[PDB]
DNA sequence: GTCCCTGTTCGGGCGCCC
DNA sequence: GGGGGGCGCCCGAACAGGGACT
């Protein structure tokens, strides 16, 4: 078949990083995974004067004796050329592995070059193997663009046949909500993967936000109102109508922090009214595609993590809260964390979001690959945070 | 001869052209060392002769083996290499003796003249002219001081070996330029077989294995490594003796230790290192600290006693043991079998202005687990001078996600700890204190100080300051007025977020004794307010320090 | 905006191997 | 004396970001 052109972004030059240390279970898979690809022309070597390079590892599912593999293509993609409302209110959707359809159509050669990674060894026995890619690689955003024309073609009769189903594709994955029961639903699924055969779970309206909220209590103490108020001034940059006037008035004075302090009856009244700001929504926050999602994620404790998604400071898209059982992996935690946040984005806006991560750099790259379960990874940055957000939206 | 391999295409950058440079001037000994070779290389096809439609030159030189009976014709490519493409690197690492596992029977091969064995690209071959005086020639194998010719060389090497490794799966090679290490499960008589097998690979592909370079008993030498057949050792190590010490004889000591402290358990090099610091040339001169002098000698004392390590066996558990050696120092110990060695090592990195004992645990660990999968590509399990209870509420009150893999504690003191705990609560019936700093950025003038619930109220005037530093002075002098038990409340994230974080060292004067008061203390409980929204007595202390 | 502090990265010197 | 690539180690420059202040 035909190859598309494909380009670089003006002024922008190929990816250049470098591999991380593979486990020897990933670099079994990933070895056994090429060679296949190689006798299928998927793949081909290369040599050191290609100097381009993006990293590879792999992934297990589950309990599963299929590892996939899975390249870093985040840098790729950045230098790389350049939605369904409903699906969100699904109650139920599956996500497909669609990945496979890429590896027949071919891939520009004068862009293979940019595709280019390398297979580590254990111990360094021997130098890098070097691949680059003839067909469509998976988790490249080039990949869903180009297949998008064949992708419409082979889904339009399930479509039709099934106008109540909502199906949605990022990159690798076929997102397939449904209203029907399960087993409904699922012999529904079992039906498009056997449509799909011939060419070549989720619950979305469980999605919760976590809304900010105030301390209830029948004594205050100095220490008590001095965090309430504190709070309540950093909130009121998320609600403009929130105010700590009454309640800083009872700070007057310099007093002991265990000293108990009677709520006067406008304190008690501004503390009532702002517990109602609290329950009114963030008017005016509307999405804008041209910009980045960022999310912010804080580390509460004992299992609770919550999450803000915005892409002007204070102005948030949404809000929420990740619980989990509480020998708990922090690190697993948060990249568990991580990928449902995602998940959450590409449903909601088709989008991934950049995450700041409330860890240290080396402490993630040591480990979050061994609890990924996802075909695509999220841009990141790390954060020292300030503890006094983790407050903010404690619960 | 000359390998059958296809070429690797190279090409210079856009705009740019082929080096010319005037040959730096020889001495006679080297001229003949280099005629030698080049009439040798050239009739073998190695290097052609030009003419004048060769405009380019670059310098070239030879440096005696380390046999030091024969010479290594060198050429200083340095212009050249600046306009040539760039080349993706192939060599991800070393290989370490302590990832080799028993093998029945081990060679070891060298190749002969190896980058003159490998063909360079035709197109690319005029840039490389030379120039022999007393004769100019350009060379059609790689040439050694060109950035090409590492990568090329291993990637072909590794096309080369590919054939046979297919064929030979069980048979394993480490390659190492043209280093190879072979071993095999086999009797002696069926491994050498097997040999000549690899060597008659190698050949027809162009690469010779001199039998003065071919090992066929141990004690292995590979590496930098004597390989006896349960264990393997390192090289005798040489630390310099001068009775005067440079920068350049410094860094010589450092790296001498660093790669030893990869067998010799104990090594510390911090005292040594920070000599270092401000100098601002190879040249200097420096004095040794009385600290400095100390550690050269525990670590001389380390190196006169013999020691090994032992290979892998991959039935068995990866143990790694940690121990504190004060000042930021770490030692680490791996092992299968207890006082077995692997490998040791040493952690000594300090990330962060301020930091403490459990982060910097928490760093070696990440280190050795990172240096365990290269190696042998698995985590080891950990035991560690740390209480599990310790580690728990570091893990609990830390606000950050942090992790430490499967481990066990082992009581080896010094053992790690937390030196204070911040009170979660306000203390009844402590004290109160207000605290504030402001600092004039022109003058460069401030004010720390304090207000209490009990009346009373202090204010100290700095200079050459900050209002951060004010801020951290205003927090230190309340804790140097008051009791045992302490409420203290600022309006400063800065040093709320330095302290929370219960840092026992820091590179700030200021914050050492700040972490020294904070351990004298039963109880401390630090609350944080925002500034100038008239919250008492946050109030009161703001107007005091701003004048 | 500026100044201050703290983090990362990248480029020096050395070590070791070929 | 004058070269190359890899990994390691330390160090100091140049950034990049956030808070606090004019
Ligand atoms: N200081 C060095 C040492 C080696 N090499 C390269 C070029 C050599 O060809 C190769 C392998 O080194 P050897 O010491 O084995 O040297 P040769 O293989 O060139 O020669 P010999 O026949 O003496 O082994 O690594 C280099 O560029 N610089
Ligand atoms: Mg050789
Ligand atoms: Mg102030």
């Amino acid at each position: 078949i035909e190859t598309v052109p494909v380009k670089l972004k003006p002024g922008m030059d190929g990816p250049k990083v470098k591999q991380w240390p593979l486990t020897e279970e990933k670099i079994k898979a990933l070895v056994e995974i090429c060679t296949e690809m190689e006798k299928e022309g998927k793949i081909s070597k290369i040599g050191p004067e290609n100097p381009y390079n993006t990293p590879v590892f792999a992934i297990k599912k589950k309990d599963s004796t299929k590892w996939r593999k899975l390249v870093d293509f985040r840098e790729l993609n950045k230098r790389t050329q350049d939605h369904p409302a409903g699906l969100k209110k699904k109650k139920s959707v599956t996500v497909l592995d669609v990945g496979d359809a890429y590896f027949s159509v071919p891939l520009d050669e004068d862009f293979r070059k940019y595709t280019a990674f390398t297979i580590p060894s254990i111990n360094n026995e021997t130098p890098g193997i070097r691949y680059q890619y003839n067909v469509l690689p998976q988790g490249w955003k080039g990949s869903p663009a180009i297949f998008q024309s064949s992708m419409t073609k082979i889904l339009e009769p399930f479509r039709k046949q099934n106008p109540d189903i909502v199906i949605y594709q990022y990159v690798d994955d076929l997102y397939v909500g449904s209203d029907l029961e399960i087993g409904q639903h699922r012999t529904k699924i079992e039906e498009l993967r056997q449509h799909l055969l011939r060419w070549g779970e989720l619950h979305p309206d469980k999605w919760t936000v976590q809304p900010i909220v105030l301390p209830e209590k029948d004594s205050w103490t100095v220490n008590d109102i001095q965090k309430l108020v504190g709070k309540l001034n950093w909130a009121s940059q998320i609600y403009p109508g929130i105010k700590v006037r009454q309640l800083s008035k009872l700070l007057r004075g310099t007093k002991a922090l265990t000293e108990v302090i009677p709520l006067t009856e406008e304190a008690e009244l501004e503390l009532a009214e702002n517990r109602e700001i609290l329950k009114e929504p963030v008017h005016g926050v509307y999405y804008d595609p041209s910009k980045d999602l960022i999310a912010e994620i804080q580390k509460q404790g004992q299992g609770q993590w919550t999450y803000q998604i915005y892409q002007e400071p204070f102005k948030n898209l949404k809000t929420g809260k990740y619980a989990r059982m509480r020998h708990t992996n922090d690190v697993k935690q948060l990249t568990e964390a991580v990928q449902k946040i995602t998940t959450e984005s590409i449903v909601i806006w088709g989008k991934t979001p950049k995450f700041k991560l409330p860890i240290q750099k080396e402490t993630w790259e040591t480990w979050w690959t061994e609890y990924w379960q996802a075909t695509w990874i999220p841009e990141w940055e790390f954060v020292n945070t300030p503890p006094l957000v983790k407050l903010w939206y404690q619960l | 001869p000359i390998s059958p391999i296809e070429t690797v295409p190279v090409k210079l950058k856009p705009g740019m052209d082929g080096p010319k440079v005037k040959q730096w001037p020889l001495t006679e000994e080297k001229i003949k060392a280099l005629v030698e070779i080049c009439t040798e290389m050239e009739k073998e096809g190695k290097i052609s002769k030009i003419g004048p439609e060769n405009p380019y030159n670059t310098p070239v030189f030879a440096i005696k083996k380390k046999d030091s009976t024969k010479w290594r014709k060198l050429v200083d490519f340095r212009e050249l290499n600046k306009r040539t493409q760039d080349f993706w690197e192939v060599q991800l690492g070393i290989p370490h003796p302590a990832g080799l596992k028993k093998k029945k029977s081990v060679t070891v091969l060298d190749v002969g003249d190896a980058y003159f064995s490998v063909p360079l690209d035709e197109d690319f071959r005029k840039y490389t002219a030379f120039t022999i005086p007393s004769i100019r020639y350009q060379y059609n194998v790689l040439p050694q001081g060109w950035k090409g010719s590492p990568a090329i060389f291993q990637s072909s090497m590794t096309k080369i070996l590919e054939p046979f490794r297919k064929q030979n799966p069980d048979i394993v090679i480490y390659q190492y330029v043209d280093d190879l290490y072979v071993g095999s499960d086999l009797e002696i008589g069926q491994h050498r077989t097997k040999i000549e097998e690899l060597r008659q690979h190698l050949l027809r592909w162009g690469l010779t294995t001199p039998d003065k370079k071919h090992q066929k008993e141990p004690p292995f030498l590979w590496m930098g490594y004597e390989l006896h057949p349960d264990k393997w050792t390192v090289q005798p190590i040489v630390l310099p003796e001068k009775d005067s010490w440079t920068v350049n004889d410094i860094c010589k000591l450092v790296g001498k230790l660093n790669w030893a402290s990869q067998i010799y358990p104990g090594i510390k090099v911090r005292q040594l290192s920070k000599l270092l610091r401000g100098t601002k040339a190879l040249t200097e001169v420096i004095p040794l600290t009385e600290e400095a002098e100390l550690e050269l000698a525990e670590n001389r004392e380390i190196l006169k006693e013999p020691v090994h390590g032992v290979y892998y066996d991959p039935s068995k558990d990866l143990i790694a043991e940690i121990q504190k050696q004060g000042q930021g120092q770490w030692t680490y110990q791996i092992y299968q079998e207890p006082f077995k060695n692997l490998k040791t090592g040493k952690y000594a990195r300090m990330r962060g202005a301020h930091t403490n004992d459990v982060k910097q645990l928490t760093e070696a660990v990440q280190k050795i687990t990172t240096e365990s999968i290269v190696i042998w590509g698995k985590t080891p399990k950990f035991k560690l001078p740390i209480q599990k209870e310790t580690w728990e509420t570091w893990w609990t009150e830390y606000w950050q996600a942090t992790w430490i893999p499967e481990w066990e504690f082992v009581n080896t003191p010094p053992l790690v700890k937390l030196w204070y705990q911040l009170e979660k609560e306000p203390i009844v019936g402590a004290e109160t204190f207000y605290v504030d700093g402001a600092a004039n950025r022109e003058t460069k003038l401030g004010k720390a100080g304090y207000v209490t619930n009990r009346g009373r109220q202090k204010v100290v005037t700095l200079t050459d300051t900050t209002n951060q530093k004010t801020e951290l002075q205003a927090i230190y002098l309340a804790l140097q007025d008051s009791g045992l038990e302490v409420n203290i409340v600022t309006d400063s994230q800065y040093a709320l977020g330095i302290i929370q974080a219960q840092p026992d060292q820091s590179e700030s004067e200021l914050v050492n004794q700040i972490i020294e008061q904070l351990i004298k203390k039963e109880k401390v409980y630090l609350a944080w307010v925002p500034a100038h929204k008239g919250i008492g007595g946050n109030e009161q202390v703001d107007k005091l320090v701003s004048a």
